[PDB]
């Protein structure tokens, strides 16, 4: 069901040459993985593993360990919002209540188009701008809740 | 090194860490992440003491007892209270999320989080929110999976991985959220998935075999037993509960198998209870089948037996040693057969001479896992002597122990000692016909037939000593990895050379013996391993016999018209033609058996015999150690009209009833002065056990736990009226509660542990003088021979290469741990885990023959044809075919023949 | 850049050092900035702490021994080789040595970061860097190194 594509595969061995141990690629194959497909599909976790030459136990451990190997499938763009404690006091709660109000999931969700998945993200080190979001690369700081309808417009 | 605990001073080992010292010492601390088997890695936190700087300290500090060591002049108080409510609060933890589960949960009864929640005394819950939960994953036939029970102990990831090598288990997730299990649903794949049942302090991993028929731990009937399903002779702990065997735990030998068992050992007891088994002695007359009692059985066999003119006896591997000296005695000794083919016999007494006459001290089960080299030759391990194959893992690693070692890093604090010794291991060199499971952990591998992996073990016992016979043809490749072999080989403080029977090769066990010879000659410290194929091979092999196949020649020709067959189904060690023709003209057949066999059909009279379970007996471990089993069960407590007797009860009855026309149903001690009188060299056999009058304090020993119930209910539907106990008159064991099983008891034999607050396999902890060391009075069993002061000489019997011949295929052998063993492969649990019949071949050949994947290819053996679909195995060489041995069809005698016309059906 | 300058690689500056940096990204856990979590995440593994003792100086990474150190001690490290031991221990008055980077976030008027001397007072960062509190807020309560 699931094949590598060659350049996966040779990312994955570049990154091998990287370290003593190739074991260590795991979490850079993992992400390679998720920036081409989105998501770690089921498959890939077994062609990581023949790959790199562990268990496939051990890299499911990894991928269901680090919360950002996306493990079930995503939306287009994966809205991260700050959840932490300085941005609960610049207000990230109504930018959580002005993102569900928008697209009308709940955290963790994603919408019935697959246009976007809202998740809370810990902190973005970002604190003296916040309330923080990252959408798929970018940081976007000193958020209010009025400019959600049109920051989430610019993400077709 | 001296510790203070409570004011008291207590003498310890320095190296130790403080809880397995105070556990040896009989004080009780808390535990959930540490097992002595498996190091300290802090998880649980469960087990803090307080430690103080001096004696004249009393703030101190809580410390985890798993993780400190127990050095000189240490303080430690284990009653403070702030250790006490801090344990009381890990326990707390763990049961916030733990599910309301102990009636309906296999381990209740026999849980260690029970009796760790009851030992820290907390029994209030003021937790009020929700709990977490889990979904579960089917595993296989043989483990049941829970993961609602889990807290979170991380032992069987460290058992299942670090320990026995598996790699389909893991640890996912994260916070509060960990799951321990598969990737994905599926059958656990390591051969010693079972001990998870026990490694588990929780019931995530329950035993599904016994889960099926489940009773609990104080309903059951326990007697020391040894597992019957292979040569390793691991100690177990049988349990039956109305009349039908129950479970198989593990019996801790410090000596053998100490913490853990093989799969095979653990869910093969199943043919125990089959209900095709005979359970009366039938007598066939014309075609009716006449149901006997005793005494007129023996009656009517001994006026038949007296009637014939030469009786000979066919004896088995499987069958006890007092049961082959019952029939030796019966028949006389020259009448008397191994029921083991000619080359099956010459393997099993070369691998004999070698081990009690080479010189060369032949290693326990748990002393392999001290040695620092090891190369295994022919044997496949992990499907014929499985707990070896463990024991040789945890060899392999003792090179980052000894790394780790140097950096003055304790011996248990497994973490530190496996980031130390990252990929760093112990040379471990296998060869086979294919691929094994040691290939993981193996510095090389060789895929070759046996006469190129005798040539091999040849090449390299002439490289370490120039006398040995020198090997011609050896290519310059396979000459480079043979130098390899030899440095790893002559820098090892202990080599270890494992061979065995099951190569059905004689020159691979002439070339073990020569690579263990010339390292012998070198000054090293070497050790040699024979892996044997059944339970009482190697005691079979020396009381001696004929051969299967004279025998046969004896019934064949007339010479002899009365054979009685001891627990031997004859069809695994010659062709089931010639068996069934002489079984047919011979005029008189009496099968002592306990499973239902083919040449039955054949037979005059059977004698429904017992098996391990309803019997005593020795049997003979594959290191020569003599080994007893007691009886479990009386079968006719709960059956009136069963009549099923021990082997050598059956023929020492029928030889009294064909001397002195008087039936004598005899006593255990009676036939082991037997054996010992007239064979010397199974002498040790006396000092196995003691004798039935063995006592602790006036008392015999209990086989059952003082909590048993349904005393007065258990039979009720057959009778209001109670029975009488049943009467052990063989061995020392009562069956009963009225009797002895403190840990504290000066005995060997422990039918099972349990001590007051110690329900779980944890109890074991209290009947050994250290926690994971030998039993408190000596593990029981006896070594037959010494070492013998003078070696042999080298063979010089060099095979030459194989070569592919046209028409001609060589049948490589290829074992499974679960369908090889006969009585195994019986039971009903095997059925799913047993493997597809595959023939094997090779890429090349079956190019040849135009053969592809999964087609049905016919092959005749002995003029029988069969049909088999077609395996590809890479691994193979060409001019050989893979076959399944023992399995259905397949005798393990094919081993090494050759076979005809292999073409597509 | 400093690879094809020469200051990174195979015998840097003549000398005969040969020294190769990397760039490990990961996966976004909090328990990975753990100096021996951090071990484990860099040797592919799920990063659980480890025990102490043994230290990462002798066995660390892989097993080998092992320095880990946070951004801005290495940031410190270049200007006290470039200027002197007491230089750096000549430009605060106080037991700890050298400048640190201090701010105020939350609330505040200008919430940012300043580079400041030890032994600088919580108070005159407030109200002089980020210029104290927003308008119509009142100081209750203060957390000095994060969460
Ligand atoms: S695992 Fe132990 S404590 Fe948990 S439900 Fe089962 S018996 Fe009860
Ligand atoms: S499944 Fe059992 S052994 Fe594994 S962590 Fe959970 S409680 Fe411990
Ligand atoms: S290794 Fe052999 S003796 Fe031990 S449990 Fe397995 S089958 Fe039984
Ligand atoms: S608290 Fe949100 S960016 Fe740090
Ligand atoms: S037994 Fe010591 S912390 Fe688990
Ligand atoms: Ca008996």
């Amino acid at each position: 069901a699931f094949e590598l594509s060659a350049a996966e595969r040779e990312a994955i061995e570049h990154e091998m040459h990287h370290y003593e141990d190739p074991r260590a690629a795991s979490i850079e194959a993992l992400k390679i993985v998720q920036k081409q497909r989105g998501w770690v599909p089921d498959g890939a976790i077994h062609a990581i593993a023949d790959v790199l030459g562990i268990p496939a136990s051990d890299v499911e451990g990894v991928a269901t360990f680090y919360s950002q190997i996306f493990r079930q499938p995503v939306g287009r763009h994966v809205i991260r919002y700050c959840d932490s404690v300085v941005c609960h006091i610049n207000g990230y709660q109504g930018i959580q209540a002005a993102l569900e109000k928008k697209l009308n999931i709940k955290p963790g969700q994603t919408t019935f188009d697959g246009r976007f998945t809202l998740l809370p993200t810990c902190c973005l080190g970002n604190c003296d701008k916040g309330p923080n979001m990252m959408i798929d690369e970018d940081t976007h700081a000193h958020l209010t809740p009025e400019a959600i309808p049109e920051l989430l417009e610019r993400y077709k | 090194a001296t510790i203070h605990v409570d004011g008291k001073e207590y003498e310890v080992n320095g190296a130790d860490n403080l809880l397995e010292a105070c556990l040896s010492l009989g004080l009780d601390i808390p535990y959930f992440c540490w097992h002595p088997a498996l190091g300290s890695v802090g998880a649980c936190r469960q087990c803090a003491v307080k430690q103080y700087q001096n004696a004249e300290d009393t703030r101190g500090r809580l410390v985890m007892s798993c993780m400190t060591p127990a050095s000189d002049g240490t303080f430690i108080s284990i009653d403070d209270e702030e250790a006490k409510q801090f344990r009381e609060s890990v326990v707390e933890w763990l049961m916030t999320n733990h599910p309301h589960d102990c009636p309906v949960c296999e381990e209740g009864g026999n849980c260690h989080l029970q009796d760790m929640t009851v030992m820290t005394g907390h029994s209030f819950r003021r937790y009020r929110f929700t709990k977490r939960t889990h979904r579960n994953q089917d595993l296989g036939p043989f483990i049941s999976h829970e993961m609602n029970r889990c807290i979170a102990c991380y032992r069987c990831v460290r058992y299942y991985k670090d320990y026995a090598g598996g790699t389909d288990l893991g640890v996912y997730g994260a916070h509060d959220n960990v799951y321990f299990g598969r990737p994905e649903d599926g059958t656990l794949e390591s051969e010693f998935s079972g001990n998870l049942v026990e490694i588990c302090p929780t019931g995530v991993f329950t035993d599904k075999t016994h889960s099926e028929r489940y009773n609990r731990k104080w309903d059951m009937q326990f007697a020391p037993s040894i597992c019957q399903q292979c040569s390793i002779g691991c100690n177990i702990s049988p349990g039956e509960r109305y009349g039908e065997l129950r479970r198989i735990e593990n019996r801790y030998n410090g000596t053998v198998n100490h913490y853990f068992l093989c799969d095979r050992g653990r869910f093969g007891y199943g043919y125990v209870n089959l209900k095709d088994r005979p359970r009366q002695p039938v007598q066939r007359r014309g075609d009716d089948f006449i149901t006997l009692n005793a005494e007129q059985a023996m009656q009517g066999a001994a006026d038949i037996l007296r009637q014939s003119k030469k009786v000979i006896g066919i004896g088995s591997p499987r069958a006890s040693v007092e049961s082959n000296f019952a029939l030796r005695e019966l028949v006389g000794e020259e009448n008397f057969y191994t029921g083991i083919a000619h080359g099956e016999q010459e393997r099993l007494q070369l691998a004999l001479k070698v081990l009690r006459e080479g010189g060369i001290y032949t290693p326990a089960l748990r002393e392999i896992e001290s040695y620092d080299a090891v190369l295994v030759l022919g044997e496949d391990v992990t499907q014929t002597g499985a707990r070896v194959a463990l024991a040789v893992r945890q060899a392999v690693k003792g090179k980052a122990r000894e790394m780790a070692a140097a950096q003055k890093v304790a011996d248990w604090q497994i973490a530190a000692i496996l980031n130390i010794g990252q990929r760093a291991k112990h040379p471990l060199f296998v060869t086979n016909v294919d691929d094994t499971r040691l290939d993981d952990i193996a510095a090389w591998t060789y895929r070759a037939p046996v006469e190129d992996q005798a040539r091999l073990g040849f090449a390299i016992a002439h490289a370490l000593d120039n006398s040995a016979p020198a090997v011609d043809g050896i290519e310059p490749e396979l000459q480079s990895k043979i130098d390899v072999i030899v440095q790893a080989l002559a820098g090892a403080k202990k080599p270890l050379i494992i061979s065995g029977t099951n190569a059905g090769s004689l020159e691979v066990i002439q070339a073990a013996a020569n690579v263990a010879k010339a390292l012998k000659g070198r000054g090293a410290d070497v050790g040699i391993t024979m892996i044997a194929r059944s339970v009482n091979s190697m005691g079979l092999g020396i009381m001696g016999g004929g051969s299967l196949e004279e025998a046969l020649t004896e019934l064949e020709t007339g010479r002899a018209d009365a054979v009685v067959v001891l627990e031997n189904d004859l069809h695994r060690h010659a062709s089931a033609t010639r068996v069934n023709a002489a079984l047919a003209k011979a005029p008189l057949v009496m099968v002592v058996d306990h499973q239902r066999t083919a040449i039955m059909e054949n037979a005059h009279l059977v004698l429904s015999a017992a098996s391990f379970a309803e019997s005593d007996g020795t049997v003979i471990n594959n290191e020569g150690r003599a080994q007893r089993f007691f009886q479990v069960y009386d079968p006719a407590y709960y059956d009136s009209k069963t009549v099923m007797l021990e082997s050598w009860r059956w023929l020492h009855s029928l030889h009294s009833t064909l001397l002195s026309r008087e039936v004598d149903w005899t006593q255990l001690d009676h036939v082991i002065d037997a054996v010992v009188a007239k064979i010397p060299e199974l002498a040790g056999i006396k000092d196995a056990a003691p004798d039935a009058t063995f006592r602790i304090r006036g008392q015999k020993l209990a086989r059952e736990p003082h909590r048993y119930s349904g005393r007065t209910a258990m039979r009720a539907n057959i009778s209001v009226h109670e029975p009488r106990q049943p009467q052990d008159i063989d061995t020392m064991f009562t069956f009963s509660m009225e009797g002895n099983n403190q840990p504290t008891a000066h005995r060997s034999q422990v039918p099972f542990a349990w001590a007051p607050g110690w329900n779980s396999p944890q109890a074991w902890n209290k009947f050994q003088d250290e926690v994971g060391g030998k039993l408190r009075f000596g593990d029981p069993g006896v070594r037959l021979f010494e070492t013998s002061e003078n070696g042999l000489d080298y063979f010089t019997s060099v095979p030459a290469r194989f070569q592919p011949q046209d028409g001609k295929w060589r049948i490589a052998p290829y074992y499974h741990l679960f369908g090889s063993d006969e009585l195994s492969q019986r039971a009903p649990v095997f059925q799913s885990r047993m493997p597809q019949p595959y023939i094997k071949l090779n890429p090349a050949d079956a190019a040849k023959l135009g053969v592809n994947a999964g087609t049905r290819v016919s092959f005749s053996y002995d003029g029988n044809t069969v049909t088999l679909p077609v395996e590809i195995a890479e691994g193979l060489t060409a001019g050989q075919v893979g076959l399944p041995m023992g399995m259905s069809g397949i005798a393990p005698v094919l081993a090494g023949a050759h076979l005809e016309d292999l073409k597509e059906a | 850049e400093a690879t094809e300058a020469g200051l990174l690689g195979k015998n840097i500056m003549g000398t005969g050092f040969d020294f190769e940096l990397f760039v490990h990204t990961g996966a976004g856990r909090y328990i990975c900035g753990e100096e021996t979590a951090l071990i484990n995440s860099l040797e592919g593994r799920r990063a659980n702490p480890r025990s102490k003792p043994p230290f990462p100086a002798t066995s660390g990474a892989w097993g080998k021994p092992t320095c880990v150190n946070n951004v801005e001690t290495l940031c410190n490290v270049p200007a006290i080789l470039a200027n002197g031991v007491e230089w750096y221990q000549n430009i605060s008055k106080s037991k700890d040595a050298g400048t640190k980077l201090m701010g105020f976030s939350g609330r505040v008027k200008n919430p940012g970061l300043w580079e400041l001397p030890f032994g600088t007072t919580a108070r005159e960062i407030l109200e002089d860097y980020a210029g104290g509190m927003r308008d119509g807020l009142k100081f209750k309560a203060w957390q000095p190194g994060g969460a």
